């Protein structure tokens, strides 16, 4: 039989997407932009515009619902104590820093910098849309990105509240009232749960705190050095941006018509022979919009599954202790 | 070579334009581009015209579409009141026409018809950028939760002396309504030639 | 009129209009069109 | 309500002309000769086929969502009803 | 079996005419002129 005489406290990172960028597509401005006869002919296709709008609105509401179910799990915002002493464990790297304009931790400051968003959906004062961009063209062609309900500050406050509740109450803050408990006793309860006697912790608290600090430092160094750590969120953002770019590029297609511009067809041909080209253009653009909506629905289902998994992992590993193997990282959680 | 149509005066800064037959609608602004002598029209990524050279004067003018934006209406139930709020998403209050028909600037859009308050309550109607509206129609930053702080200490512990046996409900769908659609009776009802033409579309 | 309308022509502009003039037989007026084949098309005058 | 609205939209899409002279098949068959009535019936056929395909795609997505929800519900049944689950916030908030 | 049936249905859909005179591309290319063959090539391309 083999029995270990020592142990190494390791910290492993796990990136899981919770939501994606919203999108609102106006069918009229996209297909029959600044056109009257095209807009009149578009009404003969039915409620496809309404179906697309309902699908996009459902996706937008579902993203916020997933974000709320993942981050907003507690009803109270617990604050960290002023004395940042927890028996040797240094949480300054994960606790929020009041010196920054945004109340985010030094680790979150790196996470928000490694991921670059294409369009967050903020206010555009029409001053940067002209003169000396892909986002501007998407907006002019009807593709509009909507901002999320919970801002980054609210997500950071929820994360800080969850962290404070954890480090101050063990697992009792999730099941009910936040019962205060010393951290060298929360760690003892964790060790007793994983099958290790508490005297090991009460004798090697210093070594365990040193190992935890070194692991946090190595995690910060890996997040600062390795750019592919947050590759999943960047890939999701890039997929959304590429979908928007493809949808705005599909307008360049002719779909068997004489020209991809509606005004050119209206000025070169009479209505009796221009309607047959307007119909082809409308059909092609509507098929492109339907394909985009189907792809967005599939991506929204994938994001919903990922967000449900992330919320389950949150409720199991953060708000409590999970005995499931390889669920809360590799090793005894 | 063009047609017998006469030219009109040039106006800059939302009018309809016609440059050598190229019809459209947008604003014209002094461009800083470097059009070549043999280049007359410009084209962006979306295959639209973003700049055009005037036939009379050799100056280059950018073509930018006029201001627009989504119009989201914020309204409570009809059985409660009839007053509504308008949210011009993506458009600033200093910029806001096709529609025939108390002002606060949010990060999601200009909100007209709601009074902003400093007090925070639970989010009733999700508006965007952390702002939520509720019923007059008021606007407020949504509250994340009740304020609470744990009295952590080196030798302080909390142990409950009582307990409450509560019951919580949880609704989860298991199935939905079945549907069987006959393509023939739906597309070519009581028609024979229509069915013969539909049979050519394969096994869809 | 291919690509243009016979009536909506006085409101457009052109780069360089070339007027091709030739006389062919009456029954031979079938190949004056894009993608046509025949004697006059393959040997005398072909349109793109 | 989503299933009902999908059925209502699918039965309403028959009112669309899809570029044809009329949405009624009998009207097109009685007003035009077959050589020019086939090209008008083809537009309606294509439109209704695209509507049916969109409805089937939406129903498949909803069926996948319902399958995920039913798997979650069966897991919750087997864990909370037929036993006792130690997973936090799984069998309701609190010590299950 | 579902993957195989999907592949077989996708390869069988080429037999459809989609309103054209024939499902074979070469038949349409050799029987009609380009002025009236594109209207069938477009239908075939759209269906496929």
């Amino acid at each position: 039989i083999a029995i270990p005489t020592n142990f190494t406290i390791s910290v492993t990172t796990e990136i899981l997407p919770v939501s994606m960028t919203k999108t609102s597509v106006d069918c009229t401005m996209y297909i029959c932009g600044d056109s009257t006869e095209c807009s009149n002919l578009l009404l003969q296709y039915g409620s496809f515009c309404t179906q697309l709008k309902r699908a996009l609105t459902g996706i937008a509401v579902e993203q916020d619902k997933n974000t709320q179910e993942v981050f907003a799990q507690v009803k109270q915002i617990y604050k960290t104590p002023p004395i940042k002493y927890f028996g040797g464990f240094n949480f300054s790297q994960i606790l929020p820093d009041p010196s920054k304009p945004s109340k985010r931790s030094p680790i979150e400051d790196l996470l928000f910098n490694k991921v670059t968003l294409a369009d967050a959906g903020f206010i555009k004062q029409y001053g940067d849309c002209l003169g000396d961009d892909l986002i501007c063209a998407q907006k002019f062609n009807g593709l509009t990105v909507l901002p999320p309900l919970l801002t980054d500050e609210m997500i950071a406050q929820y994360t800080s509240a969850l962290l404070a509740g954890t480090i101050t109450s063990g697992w009792t803050f999730g099941a009910g009232p936040a019962l205060q408990i010393p951290f060298p006793m929360q760690m003892a309860y964790r060790f007793n749960g994983i099958g290790v006697t508490q005297n090991v912790l009460y004798e090697n608290q210093k070594l365990i705190a040193n190992q935890f600090n070194s692991a946090i430092g190595k995690i910060q160094d890996s997040l600062s050095s390795t750019p592919s750590a947050l590759g999943k969120l960047q890939d999701v953002v890039n997929h959304n941006a590429q979908a928007l770019n493809t949808l705005v590029k599909q307008l360049s297609s002719k779909f068997g018509a004489i020209s991809s511009v509606l005004n050119d067809i209206l000025s070169r041909l009479d209505p009796p022979e221009a309607e047959v080209q307007i119909d082809r253009l409308i059909t092609g653009r509507l098929q492109s919009l339907q394909t985009y909506v189907t792809q967005q629905l599939i991506r929204a289902a994938e994001i919903r599954a990922s967000a449900n998994l992330a919320a389950t992992k949150m409720s199991e590993c953060v708000l409590g202790q999970s005995k499931r193997v390889d669920f809360c990282g590799k090793g005894y959680h | 070579v063009c047609g017998p149509k006469k030219s009109t005066n040039l106006v800059k800064n939302c009018v309809n334009f016609n440059f050598n037959g190229l019809t459209g609608t947008g604003v014209l602004t002094e461009s800083n581009k470097k059009f070549l002598p043999f280049q007359q029209f410009g084209r962006d990524i979306a295959d639209t015209t973003d700049a055009v050279r005037d036939p009379q004067t050799l100056e280059i003018l950018d073509i930018t579409p006029c201001s627009f934006g989504g119009v989201s209406v914020i309204t409570p139930g009809t059985n409660t009141s009839n007053q509504v709020a308008v949210l011009y998403q993506g458009v600033n209050c200093t910029e806001v026409l096709t529609p025939t028909w108390n002002v606060f600037q949010t990060r999601a859009g200009c909100l007209i018809g709601a009074e902003y308050v400093n007090n925070s309550y639970e989010c009733d109607i999700p508006i965007g950028a952390g702002i939520c509206a509720s019923y007059s129609i008021i606007a407020y930053t949504m509250s994340l939760g009740a304020e609470n702080s744990v009295a952590y200490s080196n030798n302080s512990i909390a142990i409950p002396t009582n307990f409450t046996i509560s019951v919580t409900t949880e609704i989860l769908p298991v199935s939905m309504t079945k549907t069987s659609v006959d393509c023939t009776m739906y597309i070519c009802g009581d028609s024979t030639e229509c069915s013969n033409l539909l049979l050519q579309y394969g096994s869809f | 009129c291919y690509g243009v309308s016979p009536t909506k022509l006085n409101d457009l502009c052109f780069t360089n209009v070339y007027a091709d003039s030739f006389v062919i037989r009456g029954n031979e007026v079938s190949q004056i069109a894009p993608g046509q084949t025949g004697n006059i098309a393959d040997y005398n005058y072909k349109l793109p």
